[PDB]
């Protein structure tokens, strides 16, 4: 069947939750306080969100 | 551009504001907030939403 | 026997006391207020900047 790797037919990017970036274990790259969540990127906050 | 486009200090990008006072009539809801545009930053009113 | 209606056999009846069971709050009230849970955290934001 179709190979998402090399023809651009991705369909599983809806199963990510949180992406965390750290430069040599320093403060996270996304910035100082650029995000509503304190120190990471939040996706698919599905379980519960106030 | 690199020189003077965006800050390097700590700043949020999205701010939530809880109502200072609220009035729930039988057919109304009167919520009153206090926008706080701190110094050295400008807010475009099109971004705000309830 | 099996039935509990009064009878000569049912006169023989030995009953140990119920097993003791204490109920009360936990120490230092643990578990009474949500802690270190991302679902419902709790805040101490300043009024102005929120």
């Amino acid at each position: 069947g179709s190979i998402p790797y090399l023809d651009g037919t991705f369909y599983l990017n809806h199963t990510f939750k949180k992406v965390s970036i750290m430069f040599d274990s320093s403060v996270s790259w996304p910035g100082n306080d650029r995000l509503l969540t304190p120190n990471e990127f939040e996706i698919k906050r599905s379980v519960d969100g106030e | 551009p690199t020189h003077d486009v965006t800050t390097d200090r700590s700043q949020r990008l999205t701010l939530r504001f809880v109502p200072v006072d609220r009035e729930a009539t039988t057919y109304l809801y009167k919520a009153r907030f206090t926008l706080a545009v701190g110094d050295n930053r400008v807010l475009d009113m099109a971004s705000t939403y309830f | 026997g099996t039935s509990d209606n009064s009878s000569e056999i049912n006169l023989v009846q030995q009953s140990m006391p119920n097993r003791p069971n204490y109920i009360g709050f936990r120490d230092n009230f643990v578990g009474l207020m949500y802690y270190n849970s991302t679902g419902n955290m709790g805040v101490l934001a300043g009024q102005a900047s929120q």
